[PDB]
């Protein structure tokens, strides 16, 4: 019962991340405004979820099979495109980019990218590196390439408009993001909070 | 007998909303 053995505990689950909010007309004036979501895919980044509550009780993690999911809360009459991709290198910050087309293109260039209208649903797969490197579970520290295994950027390609042609300006909510994940934790512990 | 005098054809097509990609 007092075993000093370490082993990966690969356990599965699902979680609710947050509700997206298409930026609309007013709040959309430049490129960086078109970045709705910048959410690290570190296990311990989603506070109340089960994944993070578990992560708090280990040192390390590694997404063996993760996939962000979009579930719309709108009709099919509204119109706006969305692009989503998970950059496996956190320190790649597109916010510095001004040219919007350059932004969408460096997004599409990432392999796991996805484009979808905010009236249907699609899945954003996380692509896993090939070296077996484990990542630390605690809050982000001096460097990020240790903790974060990826970063989910959600983009607004077009402008938001309604049944009629008038474009909305009220910055409404379109859907919700879920995470159907499979992770492997290595070292039992407790992280400070 | 005179065949195919005034032959008309019909082929219905749907027209959905929000063709998605
Ligand atoms: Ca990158
Ligand atoms: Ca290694
Ligand atoms: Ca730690």
């Amino acid at each position: 019962a007092r075993s000093d053995v370490n082993a990966i505990t690969v356990l599965n689950g699902s979680d609710f991340l947050t509700t997206v909010k298409v930026r609309g007309s007013n709040n959309l004036i430049d490129s960086k405004s078109r970045i709705l979501v910048k959410q690290p895919i570190s296990a311990s980044s989603f506070l109340g979820t089960r994944i993070s509550g578990l992560s708090q009780f280990w040192e390390r993690y590694r997404w063996h099979k993760a996939a962000v999911r979009y579930v719309p809360a709108v009709p099919n009459t509204l119109a706006c495109q969305l692009i989503g991709y998970i950059d496996t290198d956190p320190l790649d910050d597109p916010n510095v980019i001004l040219d919007v087309d350059q932004l969408l293109r460096q997004a599409t260039s990432q392999v796991g990218a996805r484009q979808w209208n905010f009236s249907d649903t699609t899945t954003i797969p996380l692509i896993v590196r090939r070296d077996d490197q484990l990542y630390y579970t605690g809050q982000d520290k001096e460097n990020v390439r240790f903790s974060q295994q990826g970063v989910f950027y959600l983009l607004q390609v077009t402008t938001l408009l309604n049944i009629s042609g008038e474009a909305i300006t009220n910055d409404l909510i379109s859907g919700s993001l879920y995470l159907d994940w499979v992770c492997g934790f290595s070292m039992p512990q407790i992280n400070p909070s | 007998t005179v065949p195919n005098f005034n032959p008309i054809v019909a082929k219905p097509t749907v027209a959905p909303l929000q063709t998605n990609i």
